[PDB]
């Protein structure tokens, strides 16, 4: 049914591929990685963050109106 | 003849004696661990736990 | 009714089953004294004899 | 042939100035593979141990 | 009065992940608790046996539970009868039933103390600003007689008379016995009650730590193994044109 | 000849874990599902060991707690993880819904609804749970909730009669809800069963929604060892939150004994609940708060016909993504608003976050999807 | 074996955990006692030149908490 | 519609991100029947890029990179290859539909 063997049909197409046993498990980790790691933040942090923002925003505003409304009037 | 040459060939290479090394180390780093993280918890907590202070109520 | 395995072939795989099989028998009882703390072999160790 | 897994396999040693190629090579339709390869790789097994 | 007072954060000898309760501090707070708090308020989860081992020896903790008059039974000719007590007996509730301590009490009920600072907000933090936290009513208002101002009581109004002060026992192994002292040293021993079970916790998390450091590294390693033969793989196209 | 394709137990096992085609190209976030089954068999054996200690009386039900805690071997160990191992797989739970929200995974509509039939289980078992260890928390919690949901009128009294087995909560109540928070996990190990079965037929959704048939890889070894990883770091996670801090998600009111009489200034359940509370209060109507709590929780159901892109994930809608992270922001504000007593401005807030979830989820999505069409010149 | 890498080996398993472990033991044996009676031999403490830095009596290196001064200990 | 529209067409292709994988509008297309069969009605060589490009955008969002910005899609150069083939799927079942209700 949905075995390996007749999933989709490919044509033309060369896949190389190396030993795990002779490639380094962590090819460039720093030096590859940070870039990538400011990439993908650039990418999503504009979609993420300002809702979180005025998540903060929210809750000191209403702490601060919580704690002016528990305390009396002069 | 070089070193790991050999520790792979007369230890890793079979997975019998694989297993061997494995329960071997087990029992050896549970002997070490347990030593040292006693040694670091009894040095952080230096006079306070009850082993240090049960000499003097005998 | 196990007289299939009655020759030569068989009794040659046997003597090149025996080092692994009494090699996993080995590694069975090292795991079994080793996470039962069985006190008649833990006490014949020399570094593992700290806690008693 | 029992399984109706292979159309052939064949083995092969192939030797260079200190270096060669040692293996296998079998045509098979696409639902056979897979199983041919543990099979050919056990009987390796099986002369190893 | 509905704005409540919130207790401070006390630099505490446990307050830290890996430091452990002081069980001297565990030993002069149970030594205040049987000489006053013991009077009107219960332990009843907390028996003689756990002090063996954290703060008392088999012997001292054999005494002190043998100096204590336990109401065994039922005797053989069908009554109950007094006894001297043991290791395996619980601390002794200072009153049969809820009511009687109500009635002794001015209609409050003293709590049991067993989680007491479990079951606060502060915790021994709340209990030392309760017990140290004791003055003299401000003006306006104008509290009912047998009843205590305390900011840290929510309400502000404490069926509870302080039990605190200078020299309100002594100890055996010369402490000066002050109001913060003995303050600190029933919080620390509160805290004790309410978990027995804290410096082991802490030392099963330091293994823990340890153990988890060492491990996710290199299980991280075999991932990045058994995956970077996939990540290093590259993908080329052959159309026939 | 082998076992592992002919034996017919080793071919089930083969067929779901080992030569599974899966997704060459799944995140983490796939993983969190394999947690939430993790997550069951640890509650599951840590359930079994608390239960051969606890006592279901309520004379004996709390002191039963006490002695597991302090007279029993590690009890205080099994007992702690068990509450953080609950709090835990409501992470897990609520992360593998943000999940199939995100990458269009509702679309296996089957495996949808056995979802949706499984998240009622587990709200079901951990309230059945929390009432359990009866102490103050426990008993008004249930009192508050059931009464509540007696709200019904000619038929929810007698309802409320038969859960309670009495007049109020009691000792009958306790111990059928023992017998029921027992139970229920292995309904739920079953619904987990069909909910994997319903999903093998398709295959795993990708984080870009398109046909991975193209490029797939088998299961074993890469996301055993994957999932193995996920393991071990939420074993970090939960080893951390019981041994270090066990009563930080935790509520202190419940270390007292259930006194009848002794109405806490706050009643809140546990956080895992609390912006569905929210939701119940936000509306000053018993009717109304309880069937918009049954609309809150069965939206997932609804959301399978909400969908009007010709595109299946968010990956390549950025307007949807923004509406989608301000519903996650919405919801966190009700679980922070659902802690909160109700007072001003906490009504307020309540009612335009409920209003604005309702309005998101039902609305603006839809409206969103229609006009990246439009916008990407198909429509 | 003419390779580097049983040197390799022998830095990462030998050489740095030895160092971490003699590192942890060292903090384990962090712990100092408290400061000698002050008694003046004359083979010691001695000063046959004022110092050329400073105060000429202290020393380059100088605690004043273990370290003493001919004069006596300060606080 | 005449000065920013397209300009914000541009920018909108630039943003939603399928560009950067290599693929085209209609290689993201969610697949129902109508989807399908429309690729299936495609020819060899149309189809044959389109399975290339769907795997080089699955190999790529496994290692979490992104092609370099010369190789990315270009707005103008972006072909709707897969719609007329979908325009006429979806039209004759709307004929079949129509012809159901009657
Ligand atoms: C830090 C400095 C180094 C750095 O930034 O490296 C960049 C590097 C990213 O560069 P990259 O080239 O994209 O490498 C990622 C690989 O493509 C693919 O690698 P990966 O990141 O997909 O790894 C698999 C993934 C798998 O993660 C999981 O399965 C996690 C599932 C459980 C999540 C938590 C559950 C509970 C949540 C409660 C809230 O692991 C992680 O996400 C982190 C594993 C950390 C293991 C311990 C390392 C010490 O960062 C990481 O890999 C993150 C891990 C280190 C932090
Ligand atoms: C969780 C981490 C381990 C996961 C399993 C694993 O990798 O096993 C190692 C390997 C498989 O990992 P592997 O894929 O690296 O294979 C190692 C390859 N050889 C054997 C040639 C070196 O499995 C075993 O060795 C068998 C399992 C038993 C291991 C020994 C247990 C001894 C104690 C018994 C009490
Ligand atoms: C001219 C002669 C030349 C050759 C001379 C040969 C002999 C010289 C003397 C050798 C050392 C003699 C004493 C050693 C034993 C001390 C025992 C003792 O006090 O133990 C309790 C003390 C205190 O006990 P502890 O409990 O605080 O120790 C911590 C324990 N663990 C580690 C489990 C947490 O322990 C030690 O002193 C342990 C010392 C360990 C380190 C030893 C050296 C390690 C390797 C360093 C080189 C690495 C190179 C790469
Ligand atoms: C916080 C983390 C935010 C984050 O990482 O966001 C980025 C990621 C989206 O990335 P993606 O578009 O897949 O592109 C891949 C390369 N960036 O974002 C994601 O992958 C997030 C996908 C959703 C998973 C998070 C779910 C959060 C909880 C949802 C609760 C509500 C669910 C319904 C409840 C009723
Ligand atoms: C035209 C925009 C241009 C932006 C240019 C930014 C700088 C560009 C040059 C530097 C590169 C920076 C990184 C680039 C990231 C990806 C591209 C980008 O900038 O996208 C903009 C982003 C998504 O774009 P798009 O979806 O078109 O925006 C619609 C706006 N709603 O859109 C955004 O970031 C806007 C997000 C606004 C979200 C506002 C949410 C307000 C409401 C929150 C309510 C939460 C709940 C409150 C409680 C309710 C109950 C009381
Ligand atoms: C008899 C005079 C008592 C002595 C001796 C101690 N306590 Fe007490 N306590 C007593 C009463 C009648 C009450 C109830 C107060 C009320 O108004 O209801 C209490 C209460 C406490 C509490 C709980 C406070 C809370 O906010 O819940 C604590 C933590 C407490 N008491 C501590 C405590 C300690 C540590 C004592 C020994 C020094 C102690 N009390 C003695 C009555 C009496
Ligand atoms: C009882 C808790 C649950 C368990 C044990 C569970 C178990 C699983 C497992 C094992 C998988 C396969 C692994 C994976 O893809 O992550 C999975 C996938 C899935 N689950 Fe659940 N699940 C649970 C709750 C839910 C809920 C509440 C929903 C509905 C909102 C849901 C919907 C899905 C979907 C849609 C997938 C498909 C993943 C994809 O292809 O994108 N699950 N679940
Ligand atoms: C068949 C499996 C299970 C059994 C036998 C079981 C049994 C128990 C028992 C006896 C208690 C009371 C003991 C105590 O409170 O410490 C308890 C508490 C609890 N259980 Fe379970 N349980 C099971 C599964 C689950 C699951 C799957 C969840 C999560 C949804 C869960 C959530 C809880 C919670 C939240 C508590 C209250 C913890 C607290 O005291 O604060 N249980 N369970």
């Amino acid at each position: 049914g949905r075995e390996f063997g007749n999933l989709a049909r490919i044509r033309h197409v060369i896949s190389y591929s190396l030993s795990p046993f002779e490639q380094r498990a962590f090819p460039s980790y720093f030096s590859k990685g940070i870039p990538n790691v400011l990439r993908r933040t650039r990418e999503r942090i504009l979609r993420v963050a300002p809702p979180f923002v005025v998540v903060y925003l929210i809750y000191t505003w209403g702490n601060q109106e919580f704690e002016q409304s528990k305390r009396k009037n002069p | 003849p070089t070193i790991p040459s050999r520790l792979y060939s007369l230890l890793f290479r079979r997975t019998s004696t694989f297993a061997l090394t494995i329960a071997v180390g087990a029992l050896f780093f549970e002997r070490a661990f347990d030593q040292g993280a006693d040694a670091i918890y009894e040095h952080i907590n230096e006079g306070k736990l009850w082993k240090h202070i049960k000499h003097k109520y005998e | 009714m196990l007289s299939r395995f009655l020759g030569p072939r068989y009794r040659e795989l046997a003597r090149n089953w025996i080092p692994t099989a009494g090699m996993w028998g080995t590694v069975g009882a090292v795991g079994l004294v080793w996470a039962t703390d069985w006190r008649l072999i833990l006490d014949w160790v020399p570094y593992i004899n700290g806690k008693f | 042939v029992a399984n109706k897994l292979c159309q052939s396999f064949q083995t092969f040693n192939i030797s260079y100035s200190d270096t060669g190629l040692l293996g296998a090579h079998f045509v098979c339709d696409a639902m056979s593979i897979d199983d041919m390869v543990f099979f050919l790789q056990g009987q390796w097994m099986r002369l190893c141990t | 009065s509905d704005l409540e007072l919130h207790p401070p954060s006390y630099p505490w000898s446990h307050r830290g992940l890996l430091s452990s309760l002081d069980h001297t501090s565990i030993r002069r707070g149970f030594q205040v608790y049987k000489q006053v708090c013991s009077s009107c308020h219960s332990m009843d989860y907390v028996a003689y046996r756990h002090l063996v081992g954290v703060c008392y020896t088999e012997e001292e903790a054999k005494a002190l539970a043998e100096e204590v008059e336990v109401q065994d039974g039922p005797n053989d000719d069908g009554e109950m009868f007094m006894r001297p007590g043991k290791l395996s007996d619980y601390f002794p509730k200072p009153y049969p039933n809820p009511e009687a301590a109500r009635a002794a009490n001015n209609g409050a009920l003293p709590p049991d103390l067993s989680y007491i600072v479990r079951a606060r907000h502060g915790g021994e933090d709340y209990v030392f600003s309760l017990l140290t936290g004791y003055c003299e009513p401000p003006t306006g208002v104008s509290l009912r007689e047998g009843l205590y101002f305390n900011p840290y009581f929510p309400g502000q109004a404490i069926g509870m008379a302080p039990p605190i002060y200078t020299e309100v026992l002594e100890y055996d192994d010369g402490t000066p016995a002050t109001m913060s002292q003995v303050a600190k040293d029933v919080a620390t021993f509160l805290r004790w009650a309410s978990e027995p079970e804290h410096d082991h916790r802490k030392r099963m998390g330091l293994k823990m730590l340890l153990m988890m450091g060492l491990l996710l590294p290199l299980t991280y390693a075999m991932k990045r193994h058994k995956w970077s033969v996939l990540k290093s793989r590259k993908l080329a196209y052959r159309p026939p044109k | 000849t082998n076992m592992r394709k002919t034996h017919p137990l080793f071919k089930i096992i083969n067929h779901s874990f080992i030569d599974l085609p899966a997704p060459s190209n799944i995140s983490s976030w796939w993983n969190f599902g394999s947690l939430l089954g993790v997550c069951l068999m640890v509650q599951i054996i840590t359930g079994l060991f608390l239960a051969m200690h606890y006592t279901s009386d309520t004379m004996t039900a709390f002191s039963s707690v006490t002695h597991i805690c302090r007279d029993v071997n590690y009890g205080w160990l099994i007992r702690y993880m068990h509450a953080n191992g609950a709090s835990m797989f409501f992470i897990c739970l609520f992360l593998h819904v943000g999940r199939g929200l995100y990458y269009g995974s509702y679309t296996f509509m089957e495996t949808w609804n056995i979802g949706v039939l499984l998240l009622f289980a587990v709200m079901a078992t951990a309230f059945m749970g929390y009432v359990l260890p009866w102490g103050q928390m426990s008993f008004w919690g249930a009192t508050v909730i059931t009464n509540l949901l007696s709200a019904i009128p000619y038929i929810g009294t007698t309802l409320v009669e038969w859960i309670w087995g009495g007049f109020s909560v009691d000792k009958a109540t306790l111990t059928r809800f023992f017998a029921f928070h027992f139970i229920l996990p292995f309904i739920i190990a079953a619904l987990a069963i069909v909910h994997l079965l319903f999903l093998h037929e398709t295959g795993s959704n990708n984080p870009t929604g398109l046909n991975s048939d193209a490029d797939k890889i088998p299961f074993h070894p890469y996301y055993t060892i994957k999932d193995i990883l996920g393991i071990l770091i939420m074993f970090l996670i939960l080893m951390t939150l019981v041994l270090f801090f066990p009563d930080m998600l935790g509520d202190p009111d419940n270390y007292m004994p259930a006194n009848p009489l002794n109405t806490p200034p706050h009643i809140k359940p546990e956080w895992y609940f609390l912006f569905a509370y929210a939701i119940l209060r936000s509306i000053p109507n018993k009717l109304g708060g309880v069937l918009a709590l049954i609309l809150s929780i069965l939206i997932l159901a609804l959301m399978p016909f909400l969908h009007t892109s010709k595109q299946r994930s968010l990956m390549f809608r950025p307007i949807t993504q923004i509406l989608y992270w301000i519903l996650v922001a919405n919801l966190l504000i009700l679980t922070w608003i659902g802690g909160q007593p109700v007072e001003h401005p906490f009504i307020i807030i309540g009612q335009l976050a409920s209003i604005s979830y309702f309005s998101i989820i039902l609305i603006l999505m839809p409206i969103s999807g229609i006009i990246e069409d439009k916008m990407l010149k198909l429509y | 074996g003419a390779g580097a890498n049983t040197w390799r080996l022998l830095t990462f398993v030998l050489a740095l955990p030895g160092v971490a472990l003699c590192s942890l033991n060292c903090w384990m044996h962090a712990g100092h006692h408290e400061r000698p009676e002050f008694i003046p031999y004359h083979h010691l403490r001695i000063r046959t030149k004022p110092f050329a830095w400073g105060d000429g009596n202290h020393t380059l290196f100088h605690n004043p908490h273990v370290n003493p001064l001919p004069t006596g200990y300060e606080h | 519609s005449s000065k920013w529209l397209d300009g914000f067409r541009k920018w909108y292709y630039n943003a939603a991100g399928f560009n950067k994988l290599g693929l085209m509008r209609d290689d993201t297309l969610h697949e129902t029947e109508d989807v399908k069969e429309a690729i299936r009605r495609l020819p060899e060589d149309l189809y044959n890029d389109r399975m290339f490009r769907i795997k080089r955008a699955l190999d790529l969002t496994m290692r979490h990179q992104i092609l370099p910005k010369d190789q990315w899609t270009k707005y103008e150069e972006d072909k709707f290859y897969l719609e007329p083939y979908l325009k006429e799927v979806i039209r004759e079942r709307k004929e079949r539909e129509e012809w159901a209700k009657k």
